């Protein structure tokens, strides 16, 4: 007990904390007006703070594979169903 | 009378000329080069050289005795040259690779789709990947898929075997690294392919043998030279191995290798597609 | 211009690496892979201006000191340049407000205000353990705290490409401290 | 704050330049002037208005309310320095300078924005300060001060994508290029 | 320099007056003799003329080489920096006493002849293992032991400060000291108090870092540890956590348990070899005393065996007095409720409560520590 | 031939470089035509699965 001065637990993020990680990461994407990110963060039942960038970077690929220049709100819900599929893989 | 001496100074450039490499400059009209005899020097210039033709890592010319800057050169490498494009493509089409729906699609998104449609990656801003690492069990089309990319490409393709950087003489290897990427710089929006990186990028080292001190200097060049990119050049590095265990995670940091492709072994669904193509 | 036909016939100058100076205007310089040389200095060069571990120019006929060649690298700088930690800040932290308050009480405060614990008379803390599932931001929080109070964020992984900058063999791990007590408000970081 | 602040600048245009239309505009702006602690931007607008002879008690209840928010900064700057965070004196009033930007004139803004510009080491607070410098540069029509900080804005976006800091920015040149006669 | 070591009257005697007035005559006669050399044979300055004669002999390029042997008639085989070694001659201004095989030398540039020797720049492991300054407070910081505090001074401190008591007894002091007990009872803490007090050089190494990754590198590190300890002074070697050489197996070590064993055989030599040992004391500390080799704990290598118990409930109260000395303790608290909270709380547990309770005060910007600080302290420290 | 290692000694570093030069010259980027290879061993237990 004298060795380590303070131990800090990191929980997986909840619904309020999955939202703002999406908010900070979506700063550098080209967005379309009217998205409702709150619906997107509720689709992920607490994976971690690392799949959030796993989704938001991959959501650009859907808009690029159909040759768009703005990321739409149906690209994210298309992206959640692929990243959480590997959650269901092993 | 000044125009008489203006041409008279170039007697120094005559024939018997040796080759160094530019490193930096102290000031106006005086610089530091490193010879291909291995030793570095503090040298003088010749005034007719446009200074703004210098330093990516510029191959220069040096006087064989007095050893100062003489002339700047077009780039050069011996290994390999540029994939001579007439009788060099290994003529495998995409259709010969059966049952690789994910990976043929996904190596397209990281190698040649950011090669041509570059501005969409710029306009959406999704940070196109610098290099790619492909791996898996032996006999899953690692070398085969690289053949098909190098057949349907429009960009320059540079193809090296990654066990040739260990030359006998000292310093040959780090020179052999830095002129590959210089040749991928000057030529084109090119593509680098390096195979069997296990011959270079291992985990354990030993600074007492000399055969292992050289390999330590091999890796620190390409780890340096992959940091000398500025998102503007379209130089993509494809790298393929057999054992992903025996690799340093210093090589797999973001900024150097961000995309990892496994080639798993096919089971039934991709298995019957292979029988269609071969038979 | 006409002098350049004559002056360029002069031979080149060697470059070296000063280890440390000694008595009677002499220094100890090593060349590329060439041996260590005890050479003298020229009159236009101050001794105290000659830093240990600093390049120089060097003539070749007599090996006389010529000019100070600037600032090559610190080996601590090249070590972090190999590892390339993803530099972070507080502005990219998503929803970790209570942990930021905890980590500042242990690391941020005993630098900017070391007097504040003498008012309580307790020993200042030294070691922090961070835990949780992987991918929840352990690295970016530790990188941010070193970034916002000007600390030299050193992470050790026990590699061997790292090894040539710490020492030749490093029979201990404790040889890391010689670079660490030279960048005195530093932070050591370790992975799983 | 400066977020409802452009409607004030339109309503000042709505006050003066329609000459007969000068009655409901001096009512609803005064409906916003003698609340929300506005002191500075309307002395000549009172001179462009009628007499409004007793505004002294209307000023004294607000310049006191100006001081009450001013002195609680003066009650914060000594507790934020005793146990310092990230310069929490400045870090408190880096949000309360924009109040003092609205309440005072540009001088309490310009010396505190350039104060806190050297505080933050990431641009995400810097670049929001620069947008505050732009918006006051439209009210006082500082056509020469916008030329500096727009480049100083634009120099920050390239690291990162920052499209909410880029696409919002394109609106500011868009309203400036239509302020000048530059339609293409 | 070392002209006369005799001081023994230590008074106003004529003998101290006579001795130094004899030395007054031997000095001035030595002065006036050597004064007559330059009077009758000027012939040079001798301040720089013989110096610049040497400095013009030795060239301005001075290559650094390496000895590997000596043949006594002023020529020896030296190694160049490349690897091609020569058979050069040795000068006469070379002070042929500081020449060991492997010592750095100064060669000529032309004929590579041995001009001078060079001082070594040592070492990046001596300075690792050598404690620079005194660590912390005195023996008054400990409190409560009082029986083994006497024991350690008996073996280390009193042999050094009073070398009279053993001679009148006709005895040699006991050699080795081992400290064992439950974890966190103050084993490492007492060794800081020895490093406070002593004037000897103090060397410290953890037992975990004796094990290496190459073959034979382990026993090589033990041979050069006691090399360093002997070549300085009277010295103290402190080896902490020496059970960790045997309990944990690491996959970095290429040799398995039969390389740990060869390391322990070398350490087993260095404590009681047949070589002349010198003045080196060894202090060892562990908490798993039953695990290690009894061949290493035999008398002859380790003489004194010191047990540390858990703190007693009247010595626990002493420890709370120590760690809460300079803190602004509010009068809400009663220390006696804190004593029997855990029945077997160590001395390390007490400092863990006292520091963490102070950290709870700084969350609320307070200056004194209340009772509910300690109430939520032991919930945080002990129970998890 | 060998298998591979998790890199025990320093000798078999540069043997696996000699071995991976052999594997590439067989079927990497070359029409290996009219060049037949015959190999013999007493025990094939210790051979690399890439070979
Ligand atoms: N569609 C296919 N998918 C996978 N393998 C195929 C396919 N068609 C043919 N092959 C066979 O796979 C062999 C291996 O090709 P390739 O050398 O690319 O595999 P590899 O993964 O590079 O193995 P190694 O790394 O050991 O060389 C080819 O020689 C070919 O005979
Ligand atoms: N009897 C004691 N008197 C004063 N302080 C003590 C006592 N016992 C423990 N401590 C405190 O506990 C801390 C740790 O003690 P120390 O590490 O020396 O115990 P240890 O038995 O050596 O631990 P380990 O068994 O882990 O080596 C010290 O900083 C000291 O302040
Ligand atoms: N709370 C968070 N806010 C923003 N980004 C996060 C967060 N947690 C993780 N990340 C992402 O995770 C990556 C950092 O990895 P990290 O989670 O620190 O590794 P570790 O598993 O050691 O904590 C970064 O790229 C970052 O974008
Ligand atoms: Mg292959
Ligand atoms: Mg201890």
């Amino acid at each position: 007990p004298g060795r380590i001065d303070r131990k800090i637990e990191f929980p997986p993020p909840n619904e309020e904390a999955r939202l703002d990680i999406l908010k900070i990461h979506s700063r550098k994407m080209n967005l379309t007006r009217g998205i409702n990110l709150r619906k997107i963060a509720e689709l992920m039942p607490g994976a971690s703070g690392a799949e959030v960038k796993g989704v938001c970077t991959e959501a650009g690929m859907y808009a690029l594979r159909e040759r768009r220049v703005h990321v739409t709100q149906e690209d994210f819900e298309m992206a959640v169903a692929k990243v959480m599929q590997k959650d269901s893989e092993k | 009378e000044f125009l008489h001496a203006q041409e008279e100074v170039k007697r120094i450039q005559s024939i018997p000329l040796v080759i160094g490499q530019f490193l930096e400059a102290v000031d106006q009209n005086t610089a530091i080069v490193g010879s291909t005899t291995g030793s570095n020097y503090y040298v003088r210039i010749l005034s007719t050289i446009d200074r703004e033709l210098l330093k990516p890592n510029a191959s220069v010319a040096l006087h064989k005795h007095s050893n100062a800057l003489v002339d700047v050169l077009p780039p050069e490498a011996d290994s390999s040259i540029m994939m001579l494009t007439s009788d060099q493509k290994p003529d495998v089409m995409y259709a010969d690779i059966g049952g690789m729906d994910i990976q043929k699609q996904e190596v397209r998104e990281a190698v040649e789709l950011p090669l041509t449609h570059f501005e969409l990656y710029k306009q959406i801003g999704i940070d196109p990947p610098r290099g790619v690492l492909m791996y898996g069990p032996p006999g899953c089309g690692k070398t085969m898929l690289a053949k098909a990319v190098a057949h349907h490409t429009t960009a320059a393709f540079i193809r090296v075997v990654g066990s040739e950087f260990v030359q006998k003489y000292l310093g040959e290897g780090p020179r052999m690294v830095r002129d590959v990427f210089r040749l991928a710089k000057e030529n084109a929006p090119a593509i680098i392919f390096i195979d069997e990186i296990d011959a270079i990028a291992t985990k354990r080292f030993d600074a007492q043998t000399g055969a292992d001190r050289e390999v330590q200097r091999i890796l620190l060049e390409l780890l340096n030279q992959m940091d000398g990119f500025d998102q503007n050049v379209n130089v993509k590095v494809i790298m393929a191995t057999n054992r992903a265990d025996t690799l340093d995670p210093a090589l797999l940091r973001p900024g150097r290798l961000d995309r990892k492709i496994e080639f798993p072994l096919p089971d039934r669904r991709q298995k019957r597609l292979i029988f269609s193509t071969i038979t | 211009l006409r002098e350049e036909l004559q002056l360029l016939q002069e031979q080149g100058s060697y470059v070296g690496e000063v280890v440390r100076a000694m008595d009677k205007k002499k220094v100890l310089v090593k060349v590329h892979p060439e041996g260590k040389f005890v050479v003298d200095v020229d009159k236009n060069i101050d001794i105290n201006d000659v830093t240990p571990n600093c390049r120089v120019a060097l003539r070749n006929d007599s090996y006389t000191l010529h000019k100070i060649l600037p600032n090559k690298v610190d080996p601590l700088v090249s070590l972090m340049m190999v590892e390339k930690v993803p530099d972070s800040t507080y502005e990219m932290i998503g929803g970790l407000d209570k942990q930021i308050k905890e980590i500042k009480e242990v690391i941020e405060l005993p630098v900017k205000h070391p007097e504040l614990f003498e008012a309580l008379g307790i020993a200042q803390p030294k070691g922090v353990l961070l835990y949780g599932p992987p991918g929840t931001g352990k690295t970016l929080l530790a990188r941010a705290v070193a970034h916002h109070t000007d600390c030299t964020f050193i992470r050790v992984s026990g590699s061997e490409l790292v090894q040539k900058f710490i020492g030749e063999g490093a029979r201990m791990v404790r040889e890391l401290f010689v670079m660490a007590r030279e960048h005195a408000p530093s932070i050591i970081f370790m992975d799983e | 704050p400066k977020n409802p602040d452009l409607r004030i600048a339109q309503l000042r245009f709505l006050l003066s330049l329609p000459e007969h239309r000068g009655d409901a505009a001096v009512r609803d702006e005064l409906m916003a002037a003698v609340r929300d602690n506005n002191m500075a931007p309307y002395y000549e607008a009172l001179c462009k208005s009628l007499d409004w002879q007793i505004d002294v008690d209307l000023l004294n209840k607000m310049k006191k309310a100006n001081e009450d928010e001013l002195k609680r900064l003066d009650e914060e700057l000594e507790d934020a320095e005793k146990n310092l965070g990230e310069s929490e004196i400045r870090d408190a009033m880096m949000a309360k300078a924009e109040y003092l930007c609205r309440i005072g004139d540009k001088e309490g803004a310009l010396t505190a924005f350039r104060k806190t510009y050297d505080k933050t080491v990431a641009l995400g607070h810097r670049l929001d300060i620069v947008f505050y410098l732009l918006r006051i540069g439209l009210f006082y029509m500082d056509n020469d001060l916008i030329t500096r900080n727009t480049e100083k804005a634009k120099s920050l976006i390239e690291e990162g994508g920052d499209w909410d800091r880029r696409n919002r920015l394109k609106v500011y040149q868009g309203l400036y290029c239509v302020a000048i006669r530059d339609f293409k | 320099a070392s002209k006369l070591p005799l001081v023994t009257p230590h008074t106003q005697c004529r003998l101290k007056l006579l001795k130094l007035e004899r030395i007054k005559d031997y000095l001035l006669m030595e002065e006036e003799f050597i004064r007559n050399q330059e009077q009758m044979k000027p012939l040079e300055e001798k301040q720089e003329e013989e110096r610049s004669k040497v400095d013009d002999l030795r060239g301005t390029p001075m290559s650094v080489g390496t000895l590997e042997e000596i043949i006594d008639d002023n020529h020896a085989i030296v190694s160049t920096s490349v690897g091609s070694e020569h058979y050069v001659s040795i000068l006469s201004f070379v002070d042929k006493d500081l020449l060991e095989p492997g010592c750095s030398v100064l060669l000529n540039h032309k004929v590579h002849a041995v001009i001078g020797v060079l001082m070594d720049d040592t070492d990046p492991l001596v300075t690792v293992m050598k404690v620079e300054k005194a660590p912390q407070e005195t023996y008054a910081d400990i409190g409560g032991l009082d029986n083994q505090i006497q024991e350690i001074k008996e073996s280390v401190e009193l042999p050094l400060t009073h070398p009279e008591y053993y001679e009148e007894m006709g005895i040699k002091p006991p050699k080795g000291v081992i400290l064992y007990g439950p974890p966190g009872t103050g084993k490492t803490l007492l060794a800081k108090a020895v490093a406070n007090q002593t004037s000897a050089t103090f060397l410290r190494v953890v037992g975990s870092e004796l094990i290496q990754k190459y073959l034979g590198d382990g026993p090589k590190l033990v041979r050069e540890l006691f090399r360093v300890a002997e070549e300085h002074a009277p010295s103290i070697v402190f080896i902490d956590e020496i059970d960790a050489i045997g309990t944990k197996r690491y996959d970095s070590n290429s040799g398995g348990e039969r390389e740990i064993q060869r390391t322990m055989l070398e350490l087993l030599n260095q404590l009681d070899g047949f070589d002349s040992r010198g003045d080196v004391k060894v202090i060892m500390a562990t908490n798993r005393i039953e695990t290690l080799d009894p061949a290493l704990i035999r008398p002859g290598r380790i003489d004194r065996k010191i047990e540390f118990p858990l703190p007693d409930e009247k010595t626990k109260k002493r420890i709370f007095q120590i760690h809460t000395s300079r803190m602004t303790l509010a009068d809400d608290v009663t220390l006696d409720d804190l004593i029997m909270a855990k029945d077997d709380l160590s001395g390390a547990d007490i400092k863990a409560i006292c520091t963490e309770a102070g950290l709870m005060a700084l969350r609320e910007r307070r200056m004194k520590v209340t009772n509910e600080d300690f109430k939520k302290s032991k919930e945080n420290v002990l129970y998890k | 031939g060998g298998r591979r290692f998790s890199e025990g000694t320093s000798a078999d570093r540069e043997i696996q470089r000699t071995l991976m030069e052999l594997l590439n010259q067989m079927d990497g980027f070359d029409t290996l035509h009219r060049v037949k290879m015959i190999m013999a061993t007493n025990r094939p237990d210790t051979l690399d699965p890439a070979l």
